[PDB]
């Protein structure tokens, strides 16, 4: 990954 | 002492990865340097060389955190799996899998004891494990959107959390309740929270790029920090205070960023990645910085320097 997008 | 500004200059470049990497956490001991990736790999490199270590894998999915336990013994990570998972450092094994979650799960950290864990996810929930039986305490309905970042103070008992619904909160450890709000009237979505090293203020990295340090206790900003671009990504920053003090953050337009602490001016950008910095981090000992990048890039880097 949710972070990476 | 009290430099006016350091000379961080790139050493090694750490390419094992094969999708974007999503943090990366130096050890306690100061040893090692460990990083998440969505490729749903964990590996574990030299802090000092950049030398490669060994990969761990697990988890079923990309992950988007990683932390360490006090003694640089275990590992936790944040999966999109919905799911957490405890690891041995020294044979990659899985030791427990953090089940109760309801969607991604964003953030992960011990507190100092390293006898529990605080997790944040896209369900909005805030959790607290047990690190021995690996059953989830407490389940905090912490806000009305996705839980950005998770960080315990410096005796653990507090925690601060970040959402995208532009709030930020303090809760009590032992009780899991709600201890204190940070509004802001223009509420941007907060994107990152840690406690400073000394536990009095709060470090919030907000989406109008914007970094704020704020005394939590009486709810005062106390300094302001621009010039660097996020209105995306949850970029980690971090507190650099082996040498000089400063603030140290990723950015959008590919570069690491570092402020004085007091006067909020940039004195250093640190340029060589070529994509997001979407996460940055302090040596625990030594004047070294680690950054990671999106997937046109990969890659970590180290920095060293002498102030």
């Amino acid at each position: 990954x949710x972070r990476a997008x | 002492p009290t430099p006016v500004k350091p000379n961080y200059a790139l050493k090694f470049t750490l390419a094992g990865h094969t999708k974007a990497v999503s943090s990366v956490k130096f050890s306690p001991n100061g040893e090692w340097l460990a990083s998440s990736s969505a490729d749903k790999l964990i590996k574990i490199w030299g802090a000092y060389d950049g030398k490669f270590e060994k990969t761990i894998s697990g988890h079923k999915l990309g992950i988007s955190d990683v932390a360490w336990s006090s003694d640089s013994n275990l590992l936790v990570s944040a999966s999109d799996d919905k799911t957490l998972k405890i690891w041995d450092v020294s044979s990659g094994k899985c030791l427990k899998t953090l089940k109760g979650h309801s969607n991604y799960v964003f953030c992960c950290n011990f507190n100092p004891q390293s006898n529990l864990i605080v997790s944040g996810s896209f369900d909005e929930s805030v959790r607290i494990w047990d690190v021995k039986t690996g059953k989830c305490l407490k389940t905090l309905p912490a806000h009305s959107d996705p839980v950005s970042a998770v960080h315990f103070n410096r005796d653990g008992s507090l925690i601060v959390s970040s959402s995208y619904d532009g709030l930020c909160r303090i809760w009590d450890t032992a009780s899991g309740q709600c201890l204190k709000t940070l509004i802001d009237d223009d509420n941007p979505p907060v994107s990152f929270v840690k406690f400073s090293p000394n536990g009095k203020y709060i470090l919030a990295a907000t989406l109008d790029n914007t970094l704020k340090l704020w005394d939590y206790s009486k709810g005062k900003c106390l300094k302001t920090y621009t010039g660097h671009k996020n209105e995306k990504y949850c970029i980690f920053a971090n507190f650099s205070v082996t040498g000089g003090k400063w603030i140290v953050s990723g950015s959008e337009d590919n570069l690491v960023y570092i402020w004085n602490l007091q006067t909020k001016e940039i004195v250093q950008k640190l340029q060589g990645h070529t994509d997001v910095v979407i996460s940055t981090a302090c040596h625990p000992t030594e004047n070294i910085i680690a950054s990671a990048a999106l997937e046109n890039d990969k890659t970590i880097k180290l920095w060293k320097s002498d102030c």
